[PDB]
């Protein structure tokens, strides 16, 4: 489909789990199998590995960067229970917090918006949730929602920073009390969304359509629209996008996607296109576009081999 | 958008009406024009709306007591009935499509099979104290409930006819209610059915059986019955 | 050795099912779900991916497969709609909106009207759009007519010149595949080539054409009344007595057609249709000419036009359904099944618009579907400038939400490009104040630029001369732009023209002072404490009265007091240096580097200035010649008591209070 780019040679010796850029788009973090976080700086092409993080004792599940604004931060979680926070300081990277809260594999972690300070998500296999707070200040801050999903936490994604009223006149210097919410996806076939309440985490709404467990969940970043979306893929072969047209009704609308004949493991949107891409158990990678008339559309299919 | 798309229905409607045409009906024109707005809930409100108003409309010159006329009431509750009955049946079908894998649908159609498919979902596990024994492994009463609850009694009555000699003489009961255009038992039955519940059912721990025996004799109705009735 | 076995790097081929019934158990799915890939893509179209010497994974880009590069073409249609736009100042969030519904369909017509020019080489990527545009003029032209009234309108008049105006393109839309026709249909057929040619009229050459092989018939009829319906009551008349059992095969076809009937079954149960072998089009403009008065209204040619590809209890459906004019080679079969698979069938625009000219209500949702122009559910273009138009054009019954959408998937194509500050005036257009802002602000930080080149400043200047955005917020982009990965250097400058009113601060003090008194760089340091020192920002800053007199002092001490020295060391600025000097002492005595180059900063600087200090007291307090040689007699405890507060190092710190001491002991003596 697009045109043929750069080729990284990885070095690895097992899968590679999950990749994502950086916020610039000039570093790829990598975590596999093997127990390492690989962080490659592809600049203008050139494949280069710049860091070998290890640390922990098992596979590596996720990674995700945190926001430019903090430095170079990234974040991984592990089957070994953990979660890991690196940071890079005058090109050298380091463990500068680890996270060892849960009684289980941790699964998925999620960077909440810049607005909302350094705020990191971290869904387990025991069902806990953990939101890790840094004020700047201080050891790490810890809020813990035990329970969380009846068998285990697989996916967390935030919500976009939106302020509430955004349309209404305010003053030149004031503070904007946004609602912190967050989706995730578990075991027990339960969608939840989360509120932050009065400094406490409580469950918003159960969202009620998958057959078996949610591999992952993706809220759509915000492109201006009142309508809030969150995609959900699961064990079932079945993708949901769930829509919100009002916010104050909390009303959410299940739609089918698609139902693929094999699990469903990934969802991530596009940033600017509302693009869904959807990684399936048949070593596809499918994209979808909503069209004008509402209805979903595979406007890719992507084979492993057509490089 | 929306007051312009009815303000169009209400032009096409009154120049119908002033030209001496048959007069359209105002709440198809309505529903035509709510499927066009793409809003669920006002489109699952026009079909609720279309489904109360068919109902037998007398002339009268008086509508306050054409309304308040038992036929007229009576008309009304059934198609309150059939409308949530419908909701349901289509509820139970969309939950079994989503879980096909647990569902276990199979290839034969109908609501009994399409129940038996809904049960895998909602009844995973074996609730401790169900009564009257299984059909093919699935709870007799839970099965006789939730056909009751689609609004196919034919489906109900299969299963009553596959566990008729648990079932005793509530086979005769059911026969009768099926029978009945207004699902009633007689008077003589219906007493005969309380009395039952009220010595024996009652104290049962099979919540479906109490649901099923206070639907069809209109007993006991103080209870809610929120271990199966929790929408 | 050296050589190697030879790594089989395969993410294995398809063994699947062992370990399959291995998860069936479903004890544990973490690990069953380990093998698959947890990848989804990230902004500016970067797809991440782990598919297929080496065995591994490969990320290959993935922008736009179609129409990368196609740029002159926007630039003339996109200035042109700029050039078009209307500004709106009132919040911080500028608001734009097209000027009211006018001219626009004069400027879409006038510059396809420029790609006329150079379209040639171009194929199939205009013709669609510009039978789009030029049906839009058409019909909601609603545009200059040569003065379409010198004076004052009438309605018929006004209908029957948008009837000349239609007809005008309808002939315009025939004439080349109809000389096409001309070229092919040889000698000849007065039963073919002379249907085509009506087809799409031009009559003043149609009549040359009858004198070779064309009858009486046709040369005396090159507007009437129902002289035509008596043609028709004789053809009925036939038709009950089977007067026209033998007949010319076609030529009854152009005979129905110069009577329209137009369909026909005939004494021997033919279906005689005139219809078939066209398209909708021509369909119906046989409608409007043919079957119907010279005096009518379009929305009922058009709903007889609908109600003749639609059936009847009685009839063959006779009209051609109105495809787009791509999918037209695939007519689906209708095998026994035509209306389910119509319920399904986007139709061109032409015909939504046509509508939108008759009425009111219709669905804007389906008529901007750009797979009605091409079929890539990708690239708009066309929806975007008929939406400004159709907003010309009132009609508001389109959803917020599908606004929104519309104008995010064309900024996320300009940018697909790679693209800039019309994307910017597209935004204005959205009604909601922080969306717009927030849009702005953060597309602003994906794509500024921290090395400022003509291609930075063009695209800066537009943004803040054209498009009214600022200068400030590009700075602070830039800042964050450094942050993030770097420096030292340009983040400082620009944050500098951007208040800072603590962090400037804050930054500034930790690094910038140290290495400024080190090189002694306190120009460069000036700007940004003489900008935070005015007395509306002193107010402000958090920990400004320290630091602020701090530094600010240490530069202006020196400076004073090499100038006033040399200059003549006048007494009045000398008293306020004093005063100045006696007050710092009992503030350097206060620092709180509480870190390490803090410290290290502090021990500096205490040097340097005590340096400085000495070698300035040097010429000082007045060289007493006319004294025996300056004794310094007099003693001051204000100083002695500002070193016991000073803070700094026990060790050197002390050694000079030690030395100051011995100074003091000395004076002592003197005094004694």
């Amino acid at each position: 489909m697009v045109s043929v780019i750069n080729t990284v040679d990885t070095s690895h010796e097992d899968m590679i789990h999950d990749a994502q850029m950086d916020y610039y788009g000039i570093r790829l973090a990598t975590c596999s199998s093997d127990r390492s976080v690989k962080i490659f700086d592809v600049k203008n092409g050139g494949q280069i590995l710049i860091a070998d993080l290890r640390g922990h004792d098992g596979p590596v599940w996720q990674v995700a960067w945190a926001h430019p604004m903090y430095g170079n931060i990234l974040a991984s979680c592990s089957y070994d229970r953990k979660v890991i926070i690196w940071k890079e300081e005058n090109g050298t990277w380091e463990k500068t917090y680890e996270y060892t809260g849960h009684d289980s594999s941790v699964n998925s972690v999620c960077w909440a918006p810049h607005d909302f300070g350094l705020v990191l998500a971290c869904g387990s296999s025991d069902g806990a949730i953990s939101i890790l707070t840094f004020t700047g200040d201080g050891p790490w801050e810890v809020k813990k929602i035990s329970n969380a999903h009846t068998i285990g936490c697989n996916a967390v994604s935030w919500a976009p920073s939106v302020i509430p009223g955004s349309l209404v006149d305010q003053p030149s210097s004031q503070k904007p009390n946004y609602i912190k919410r967050f989706v995730s996806g578990g075991c027990d076939n339960l969608v939840k969304i989360w509120r932050e309440e009065d400094g406490q985490w409580k469950e918003d709404q159960k969202l009620e359509a998958h057959s078996d467990w949610v591999r992952d969940v993706a809220w759509a970043p915000s492109i201006g629209l009142p309508t809030s979306t969150i995609a959900s893929c699961s064990q079932d072969g079945r993708v949901y996008i769930w829509t919100s047209d009002d916010a104050a009704t909390n009303c959410w609308t299940p739609k089918l996607l698609h139902k693929f004949n094999d699990v469903v493991w990934h969802v991530s949107w596009s940033i600017t296109a509302n693009i869904l891409a959807v990684s399936g158990g048949d070593n596809k990678v499918t994209l979808w576009k909503e069209s004008v008339d509402g209805q979903w559309a595979c406007i890719s299919d992507v084979n492993k081999g057509q490089g | 958008n929306v007051e312009m798309a009815y303000a169009r229905q209400m032009y096409m409607y009154n120049e119908k009406v002033v030209s001496g045409h048959l007069q359209p009906s105002l709440v198809d024109l309505c529903t035509e024009a709510a499927e066009r707005l793409d809003d669920k809930n006002v489109s699952d409100l026009w079909v609720m709306v279309k489904q109360m108003t068919d109902v037998p409309l007398i002339p009268a010159s008086d509508t306050l007591k054409s309304r308040c006329s038992g036929q007229m009431q009576m008309a009304f509750v059934r198609q309150a009935l059939n409308y949530l009955e419908q909701s349901y049946k289509n509820y139970t079908l969309i939950s079994v499509f989503a879980n096909l894998q647990q569902a276990q649908l199979g290839g034969v159609p109908g609501t009994y099979n399409l129940v038996r498919s809904f049960l895998n979902i909602r009844l995973p596990t074996p609730i401790p104290g169900l009564q009257d024994g299984e059909i093919e492994g699935y709870p007799v009463w839970a099965l006789i409930y939730y056909c009751m609850r689609c609004g196919d009694l034919m489906a109900a009555q299969q299963v009553v006819n596959r566990a008729q000699h648990q079932l005793g003489d509530f086979k005769n009961c059911f026969q009768e209610y099926i029978h009945n255009k207004d699902r009633r038992l007689s008077p003589t039955t219906e007493n005969k059915l309380r009395l039952h519940y009220r010595r024996a059912v009652r104290a049962s721990t099979d919540p479906y059986k109490r649901a099923v025996y206070c639907i069809i004799g209109r007993c006991d109705v103080s209870d809610n019955h929120s271990e199966v009735a929790d929408k | 050795r050296t050589v190697g076995t030879r790594r089989q790097q395969e993410l294995v081929p398809l063994e699947k099912s062992v370990t399959h019934g291995r998860g069936s158990l479903l004890i544990d799915m973490g690990l069953f779900m380990g093998r698959s890939f947890r990848v989804g893509w990230g902004p500016n179209w970067t797809l991440v991916h782990n598919g297929d010497s080496p065995f591994k994974v490969h990320m290959e880009k993935l922008s736009l497969e179609q129409k990368s590069r196609e740029l002159q073409s926007y630039l003339m249609p996109l200035e042109i709609e700029l050039k078009n736009s209307s500004v709106d100042r009132s919040a911080q969030c500028p608001h734009f909106k097209p000027n009211a519904g006018v001219a626009a369909i004069h400027d879409y017509a006038g510059w396809v009207r420029n790609l006329s020019n150079e379209a040639g080489e171009l194929e199939a990527v205009v013709k669609q759009w510009g039978l789009t545009w030029t049906l839009c003029e058409s019909l909601w032209g609603q545009l200059k007519e040569l003065e379409a009234s010198l004076d004052e309108p009438n309605e018929y008049v006004r209908n029957l010149e948008r009837r000349k105006a239609f007809s005008h393109w309808l002939a315009h839309t025939a004439e080349e595949r109809i000389e096409e026709e001309v070229s092919l249909y040889g000698p000849e057929r007065h039963v073919e080539a002379v249907f085509s040619f009506l087809t799409g009229g031009r009559i003043s050459d149609a009549c040359r054409l009858a004198q070779k092989s064309g009858d009486h018939r046709l040369s005396l009829l090159l507007g009437s009344q129902e002289m035509r319906e008596l043609i028709s009551l004789q053809l009925v008349d036939w038709n009950k007595l089977q007067v026209d059992h033998y007949i010319q095969e076609e030529r009854l076809r152009v005979f129905c057609l110069l009577s329209g009937t137009p369909v026909w079954r005939s004494s021997d149960n033919r279906s005689i249709n005139v219809c078939s072998q066209l398209d909708w089009k021509r369909t119906l403009a046989v409608h409007l000419w043919y079957m119907l008065p010279p005096t009518a209204t379009i929305a009922q040619a058009l709903r007889l036009y609908e109600r003749a590809f639609q059936e009847h209890e009685e009839g063959e459906p006779y009209a051609c359904y109105p495809l787009p004019p791509y999918l037209e080679d695939c007519s689906i079969s209708l095998g026994d099944e035509p209306s389910a698979k119509f319920s399904s069938l986007q139709r061109d625009v032409c015909v939504h618009l046509l509508k939108l000219y008759s009425e009111r209500q219709y669905d804007l949702c389906q008529l901007l579907d750009p797979s009605s122009v091409t079929p890539d559910p990708l690239d708009y273009r066309l929806s975007w400038h008929l939406w400004m138009v159709l907003q010309a054009l009132n009609y508001t019954h389109l959803s917020e939400h599908r606004q929104g959408t519309l104008h995010a998937s064309y900024a996320a194509q300009l940018e697909n490009v790679g693209l800039w500050e019309w994307a910017i005036f597209v935004l204005l257009h959205i009604p909601h104040p922080h969306i717009r802002e927030a849009g702005v602000r953060e597309l602003l930080n994906r794509q500024c630029v921290v090395r400022e080149s003509p291609e930075s400043l063009a695209k800066e200047n537009f943004l803040i001369h054209r498009l009214c955005v600022p200068a400030q917020w590009v700075h602070e982009a830039k800042a964050i732009r450094s942050r993030r990965d770097g420096d030292r250097h340009k983040e400082a400058l620009y944050l500098l023209k951007g208040h800072q009113w603590n962090p400037c601060h804050k930054l500034v003090t930790r690094h910038l002072a140290a290495d400024a008194v080190i090189n002694e760089n306190y120009r460069y340091l000036q700007s940004f404490l003489g900008e935070l020192s005015n007395p509306e920002h002193c107010k402000h800053i958090q920990d400004w009265e320290t630091a602020g007199k701090v530094y600010l002092d240490y530069i202006r001490v020196i400076d004073m007091l090499n100038l006033i020295q040399q200059d003549e060391s006048s007494g009045c600025e000398l008293e306020k240096l004093h005063t100045k000097v006696m007050s710092l002492c009992k503030w350097v005595e206060l620092i709180h580097c509480y870190t390490a180059k803090d410290r290290l900063a502090q021990s500096e600087m205490a040097k340097r200035v005590a340096n400085i200090l000495r070698v300035v007291l040097s010429l000082q307090q007045p060289p007493e010649s006319m004294s025996d040689s300056s004794e310094p007699r007099v003693p001051l405890r204000l100083l002695a008591p500002h070193i016991g507060r000073l803070p700094m190092p026990e060790d050197y710190a002390l050694e000079e209070l030690r030395g100051l001491t011995q100074s003091y002991l000395r004076e002592l003596i003197c005094d004694s």
